[PDB]
RNA sequence: ACCAAAGCUAGCUCAACAACAAAUACAAAAAUACACCAAAAUAAAAUAAAACAUUCACCUAACAUUAAAGUAUAGGAGAUAGAAAUUUUUAUCCUGACGCUAUAGAGAUAGUACCGUAAGGGAAAGAUGAAAGAAUAAAAGUAAAAAAAAGCAAA
RNA sequence: GACGAGCUACCCAUGAGCAGUUUAAAAGAACCAACUCAUCUAUGUGGCAAAAUAGUGAGAAGACUUGUAGGUAGAGGUGAAAA
RNA sequence: UCGCACACGCUUACAUCAGUAACUAAUAAUAUACUGAUAAUUAACAACCAAUAAACCAAAACAACACUAAAACGUUUAUUAAUUACAUUGUUAACCCAACACAGGAGUGCACCAAGGAAAGAUUAAAAGAAGUAAAAGGAACUCGGCAAACACAAACCCCGCCUG
């Protein structure tokens, strides 16, 4: 039974909330910003 | 990420059809039937996994000495390879030891 | 005939003849210059100059000189679209010439015999649609 | 343009297409009556008019001719009655216009109609208005054409009309550019409707709008236009006629 | 020499018909001597259209209906039906051989068992050098390839059924009937 | 014929220009699911009348022009439509046409003679050796639509031109069944006279 | 072919969202 | 290097000559002047074509045929039945000799034969 | 072109020759004599269905041969192209 | 707004049951000349033994299945290897799928292109609709909109 | 266990080139081209090039260069030994 | 100023007419290389193209005659050799091997032009780098070393190998 992440969308989305108003490159891909949301918080 | 945009029909499914109505019928049919025939043989399926159960390594191992001969070349070694592999994996790896 | 098994020939056997020949031909306007006394042939690979000889003499009663063959090969080069390639098959020109002095031209086989609304918009309409009178 | 390379792409290898391609219609209309050259002057009175009309209609041979194949091909018919649909055919089909409701406006008017009356206008608004027929609709002329090929028969009634209209057409940007919807202006219409007989669904429909020779010059267009004179080279001279 | 050229009367015209192509069964009905001649009649025609072909295609110039090719073709084709079928039932009464020529099956170096045609040598087989070194027969470990060609072929057949299985599963899932 | 193993039939001709056009050598697109009629369970030919029991013309009744049996449609002559221009070049759009849009065996029933009614068509087999279309709802047999031929042409009214078999010398047997071939025939009757034998040959 | 009807569904929410923003209602 | 293309007398060297498979009409000679044996060229056997009544095509109401295939027994049929019930019922018959009915014991002695195959066609 | 005779181009070393070397007190020709080739026999056209040919083989061979025999000598005078000819 | 994005099919997986014809081994695809033909010899090592020297299951064979049993035994008596006597076994029927869905699933649209002198290696790609005999705007990346003393860029 | 000597090492057949000058000399003699190598420098270093370019150099009728075609095969070949 | 031809090897890249917005050209213009249509090299040159006996010790080297390393090459006599128009095959190119429309690798015969070809897309006239020419007085003071360069292009003595290879 392959099974796959559909709904790995939200999953971004939902650190990208945060991520909005940052400066740089910071703001869209998610690698960068997961980090960047982590030191924010 | 892209995700699909337009529903899909969707899929109606009538748990009512005659398989999943007739499910499991005779499951009892040593007990209720004053056993002569086993539970087993309402199992249809591969020969050599038919009122059984193993780990990989002896299906494997069984597969081999129930059809073996009746097997393909190719398919054959792979399993023979196979057996190889886990032989070595399970004996001689794992945390526990 | 082509494509047929020929009978093994040895001493004092007898002559070998072809009852329906399975040979064909195209008579070819030249892509050059030529003299009026040759004329050209395209014929199948496996037929031989003594052949396209025979071949014209009995079955349309032309008087043929001389003969010469050459062989054109076709094209390897273009591609598929899976770029496997395509060929253009390879095939033998004969050349002929008339015996007589009989002087020949291909024919022309195309004489040439056989057996205006202006709906563009006004000018000085803008681009109303005319369709409509008022 | 007119234009074929045979210098290399060939000719397009000539078919015999498995179906013969099936018209509801034939474009061209047969023969076109040319209105009398007085007939602004004869508009004002009645029974001028409607007795020459009523009279040329009973006196032509070809009219009647065409009556005849028409009503001995389909029972039921009469042309007393027929100007009044044909009318109202117009008021459907204008009325389609408005709405811009294509299906309609397929059953209705004919293959060669809807072309032009659907085509430089798709992009605009529309809004006409019916309000006076000042001369009730009057039958000119009916023609049969024999298609020997199909034995296939095509009946064309041609109606005079005089009519009252208000149209308006804006741009695609909500502006005005022909004329108001407040002058219910004054219209004289040449008209041809036709029907296929041998067809069992019979349908009626409009075929085409004529234009008789002399008729008045539509009303003046609001925008400025320019007609440029000949783009030229850099050796060409011009040349200006007198 | 024009014999390869239609009528003078028909160049110019697009559009120029002829009859049906022959049935097996209008030839059956002629003699030997006939069908022996209908040959010429039918090549001579041939060629022609082959000519006008070659040269519609030379002049940019679509060729005069078509049609004509295909029609002499399956003649040609139909009488020569007609003529080995004489002849195959004729030895099949006199020899009683199916096969018109000498042959049998022989079993090459590929472990693949094939329909060798014969030819005509002047000598003796066992005098010649280049049909001595070839070999008719298996070799030993051959054997095992002749195996995995069977698996192979064995799943390719095995695949296609279990395709077609599938596709009446679908249409009827799709199309519920009766 | 040229054809593809996944292919799709777009009306036209599958050696046509427009064939090309529409489905180039290098298109394969997802296949078309259609129910599988055996040859001899399918009822509908050219030329029959027809009635159409859906689309936006449903309840009329039509001639059936051309069938395709691969993706199983048929079609009726200007019933079904839409509108499509074929003269165009830059200043014109010229001849609005309509053209059938094809149908499926679904939506066309087909209409016995006598009461124009649509039926349900069955095969059988009467007591001459004859398969003919007999009626579910009327009772009755259904002709079969005798049509043309791709030719144009027919058959009574021709004249034969100078390359031209006569039917009479056409049907004429000149055949004489005996053990002779071609070959010994036709030296014999040629003239041609041989002596010498083939030397004896070797076969392997 | 068997996909998320929670994936199609769920993002048709988005979807009318963005609705909602580029063309606000009367 | 190319692998897929074939092999033809146009590819290699001077020294390889390979015919494109029309037929050998003869052998070398003493001098190395190649000869011709008459023999082994094909002679097409032609008839007179300009006193006979057919064409390449035929009239399209001309009606097709019932298709039957020649089979060995029809032609027995036709030709060596008649003859055979003949001399049976005169009593005549020899099924020792079946020559008088067309039948060829062996096939060496006549000109075409049929299982070797003598002949091109 | 002489190419459709047929003919044929292959070049080497172009040679002017007499059949002596221009060191030779003999600088000119007197007659020539030419045996026919086995190919150009007379019942040989005759098979290939040629008539007038051989008349015309022998022609040819008059026109080259003597033509480079005379040739040769001019040369060997002096003459060439360009100085055409005296005598 | 560009670039792009989404389709569900092509087929696959596991398992049950049980176009002649010519020509081709001359330098294959070249009708035709004087010969020769044909042949066999244990599998090994990587690796386990914490090294490596004796030894190291499967790797050929059929024989299955439930046991006897991981027992008797054999082992640098270490690692491991490992039996049999003797027992068990009911018919066919009843096919499928808590298998994949275009980076998955076969390498495969193909052993094709392409790469290798060769043995050999070896791809990638399909998507509108009944009918073309009808012409979502959500990844990074950019654009609409270049930057203003200071510094893990945020808080 | 197959595959490789079309590169390169060495043979084996079999072809081919070496002008002028000096010399009683075709003498593994001199001078110096074609030819053959590759000393020394500079360029070049994702190059024109996965070993080149420009100058400069040694040999140049010999143990010389070179064509086509065979031959030896990895526990081996081949080698005027540099593994 | 590497030209013509052949062998080898390449395969239609050659030819004609039409097309090029884009694809080939590392740019364009246009076309020997991109596209399509249509054509094409013709045998006298070349490939194919006999055996079995028998005599013959005696080099090629402008071959007189010799050299030492002792040197490839065929005549004739006899015995049979299907006898007879025309067999078959190669003939294009701006080409090949180097991933490239690569400053490189490529055998032979003739030529040094009668043949082939262009070093510079357009300017400017900085530094640095490359290649070249010239330089007062001085003449190795440079430098590991006269390496490179030069109007020089000569001598000598050593160590180590003897020598050509
Ligand atoms: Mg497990
Ligand atoms: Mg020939
Ligand atoms: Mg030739
Ligand atoms: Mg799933
Ligand atoms: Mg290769
Ligand atoms: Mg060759
Ligand atoms: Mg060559
Ligand atoms: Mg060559
Ligand atoms: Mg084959
Ligand atoms: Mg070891
Ligand atoms: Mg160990
Ligand atoms: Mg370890
Ligand atoms: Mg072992
Ligand atoms: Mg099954
Ligand atoms: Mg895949
Ligand atoms: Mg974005
Ligand atoms: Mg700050
Ligand atoms: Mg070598
Ligand atoms: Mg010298
Ligand atoms: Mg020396
Ligand atoms: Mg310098
Ligand atoms: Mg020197
Ligand atoms: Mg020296
Ligand atoms: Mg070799
Ligand atoms: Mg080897
Ligand atoms: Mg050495
Ligand atoms: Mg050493
Ligand atoms: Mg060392
Ligand atoms: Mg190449
Ligand atoms: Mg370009
Ligand atoms: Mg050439
Ligand atoms: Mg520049
Ligand atoms: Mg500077
Ligand atoms: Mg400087
Ligand atoms: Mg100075
Ligand atoms: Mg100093
Ligand atoms: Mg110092
Ligand atoms: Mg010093
Ligand atoms: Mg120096
Ligand atoms: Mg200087
Ligand atoms: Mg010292
Ligand atoms: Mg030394
Ligand atoms: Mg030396």
């Amino acid at each position: 039974l392959r099974s796959r992440v559909t709904d790995r969308y939200w999953r971004v989305q939902e650190v990208l909330k945060h991520a909005r108003h940052f400066r740089g490159r910071k703001n869209r891909c998610y690698r960068l910003a997961v980090r960047a949301v982590t030191r924010a918080f | 990420f892209h995700v699909r945009v337009t529903l899909p029909p969707r899929k109606v499914v009538d748990r009512w059809n005659e398989k999943r109505a007739m499910f499991g019928v005779y499951d009892n049919i040593g007990i209720l039937g004053n056993f002569e025939k086993h539970p087993k043989e309402l199992i249809k399926g591969p020969i050599w996994l038919r009122g059984w159960k193993g780990n990989e390594l002896q299906r494997c191992i069984r597969k081999k000495r129930m059809v073996g001969n009746r097997m393909f070349i190719d398919d054959l070694h792979n399993l023979n390879k196979r057996i190889s592999y886990l032989y070595k994996h399970f004996n001689r790896h794992g945390k526990y030891r | 005939a082509r494509n047929v098994l020929y009978p093994l020939y040895q001493l004092g056997n007898p002559q070998l003849r072809v009852f329906r020949t399975n040979f064909f031909i195209q008579l070819v306007r030249p892509g050059t210059a030529q003299p009026e006394d040759t004329v050209q042939f395209r014929i199948p690979m496996e037929m031989t100059r003594v052949d396209l000889r025979n071949y014209l003499e009995r079955i349309y009663n032309v008087p043929v000189a001389a003969v010469r063959t050459r062989v054109q090969y076709g094209s390897n080069r273009r591609r598929d679209h899976r770029n496997i390639r395509i060929k253009k098959p390879d095939y033998k020109v004969a050349y002929v010439q008339l015996a007589l002095g009989q002087t020949f031209t291909f024919p022309d086989l195309f004489p040439e015999r056989k057996g205006r609304q202006k709906h563009s918009p006004d000018p000085r309409r803008g681009g109303v649609p005319g369709w409509f009178g008022l | 343009f007119v234009e074929h390379a045979r210098k290399a792409g060939l000719v397009i290898p000539h078919e015999r297409l498995e179906r013969p391609i099936h018209l509801a219609c034939t474009a061209g209309i047969f023969d076109a009556y040319v209105p009398p050259e007085g007939d602004a002057r004869i508009s004002s009175l009645s029974k001028e008019g409607l007795a020459q009309r009523a009279e040329r209609l009973k006196k032509n041979v070809a009219s009647q001719l065409s009556i005849r194949k028409i009503r001995e091909s389909d029972p039921n018919f009469k042309i007393k009655d027929f100007p009044e649909k044909a009318k109202d055919i117009f008021i459907e089909a204008h009325l389609c216009l408005n709405n811009s409701d294509h299906d309609r406006l397929h059953t209705l008017v004919t293959e060669n109609c809807f072309p032009d009356m659907v085509w430089d206008i798709r992009y605009k608004t529309v809004r006409w208005s019916f309000v006076e027929s000042l001369e009730p609709p009057q039958v000119v002329q009916v023609r049969c054409s024999s298609l020997m090929n199909q034995g296939n028969i095509y009946g064309q009634v041609t109606v005079r009309m005089h009519t009252r209209q208000t149209l308006a057409i804006y741009d695609r940007f909500g502006r005005l550019m022909y004329g108001q919807e407040d002058v219910p202006r004054d219209v004289l219409e040449y008209v041809v409707f036709e029907k296929h007989l041998v067809d069992p669904y019979g349908s009626w429909r409009m075929h085409g709008k004529i234009i008789p020779p002399w008729a008045p010059p539509k009303q003046p267009i609001l925008k400025t236009v320019m007609i440029p004179g000949p783009q030229l080279k850099p050796w060409e001279e011009f040349e200006e006629p007198q | 020499l024009e014999e390869f050229f239609d009528d003078p009367k028909n160049w110019g015209e697009e559009k120029v018909k002829s009859g049906a192509s022959w049935t097996c069964q209008q030839l059956r009905n002629k003699s030997n001597e006939d069908l022996h001649k209908l040959w010429y009649v039918l090549l001579k025609e041939r060629n022609m259209l082959l000519t006008l072909e070659q040269e519609a295609k030379r002049q940019r110039l679509p060729m005069p209906s078509p049609e004509r090719l295909e029609k002499v073709v399956d003649s040609m084709d139909a009488l020569d039906k007609v003529v080995q079928e004489r002849e195959d039932a004729l030895r099949l009464l006199q020899t009683g051989q199916e096969k018109a020529r000498p042959g049998a099956w022989r079993r090459d170096i590929f472990g693949r068992i094939i329909w060798h045609k014969f030819k005509q040598w002047p000598i003796p087989w066992y005098l010649n050098k280049k049909y001595n070194r070839k070999r008719f027969f298996a070799m030993p470990y051959v054997e095992r390839f002749v195996r995995m060609r069977i698996e192979k072929q064995a799943r390719i057949k095995a695949r296609k059924r279990s395709l077609e299985r599938k596709k009446e599963k679908f249409l009827q899932e799709k199309f519920p009937h009766l | 014929v040229t054809l593809p193993p996944n292919y799709r039939y777009g009306m036209s001709r599958p050696g046509s220009l427009s064939d090309k056009r529409k489905n180039p050598p290098g298109t394969r697109r997802r296949r078309v699911p259609v129910e599988p009629i055996s040859d001899e369970d399918w009822h509908l030919f050219c030329g029959d009348k027809v009635e159409i029991l859906e689309g936006k013309d449903a309840g009329k009744q039509g001639k059936v022009v051309q069938v395709i049996r691969q993706r199983n449609w048929v079609v009726v002559e200007g019933l079904n439509t839409h509108y499509r221009y074929v003269g165009k070049t830059v200043d014109y759009r010229g001849t609005m046409i309509p053209s059938e849009a094809p149908l499926l065996h679904n939506q066309v029933k087909l209409v016995d003679p006598t009461d124009r009614k649509p039926t349900d068509v069955e095969w059988r087999f009467t007591e001459a050796g004859e398969r003919v279309r007999v009626s579910t709802r009327s009772g009755r047999i259904i002709p079969k639509p005798e049509f043309p031929r791709a030719d144009g042409i027919v058959p009574e009214t021709w004249i034969d031109g100078p390359k031209d078999t006569s039917v009479e010398d056409a049907l004429e047997k000149t055949y004489v069944p005996r053990l002779k071939t071609l070959e010994e025939e036709v030296m014999e009757a040629m003239g041609i006279q041989e002596t010498r034998r083939h030397k004896k040959v070797y076969w392997y | 072919a068997k996909k998320g009807f929670r994936a199609a569904y769920r993002f048709q929410k988005e979807l009318e969202r963005w609705r909602l923003l580029r063309c606000p209602p009367p | 290097a190319d692998r897929m293309s074939k092999w033809t007398s146009k590819r290699g060297p001077r020294t390889f000559c390979k015919g494109r498979g029309a037929k050998g009409t003869g052998f070398h000679g003493r001098d190395g002047k190649f000869v011709q044996i008459k023999e082994m060229i094909p002679e097409l056997v032609v008839p007179e074509l300009a006193g006979f009544k057919l064409k390449p095509y035929v009239n399209y109401r001309a009606p097709e045929g019932t298709d039957t295939p020649l089979t060995a027994k029809q032609l027995f049929l036709e030709t060596a039945a008649p003859a055979i019930e003949k001399d049976f019922k005169a009593g005549t018959f020899d099924p020792e000799h079946l020559e008088k009915y067309g039948f060829e014991p062996t096939q060496e002695g006549k000109l075409f034969q049929l299982y070797p195959k003598n002949f091109p066609r | 072109k002489p190419d459709k005779l047929p003919l044929f181009k292959r070049q080497y070393e172009n040679t002017i020759f007499i059949g002596s070397k221009t060191a030779d007190p003999l600088c000119y020709g007197h007659t020539q004599f030419h045996l026919l080739p086995d190919k150009l026999k007379r019942e040989k056209l005759l098979k290939q269905n040629c008539a007038d040919q051989i008349e015309v083989v022998f022609r040819a061979n008059a026109i080259a041969s003597l033509f480079a025999w005379t040739g040769a000598q001019a040369m060997y005078q002096g003459f060439w192209s360009e100085a055409d000819v005296t005598r």
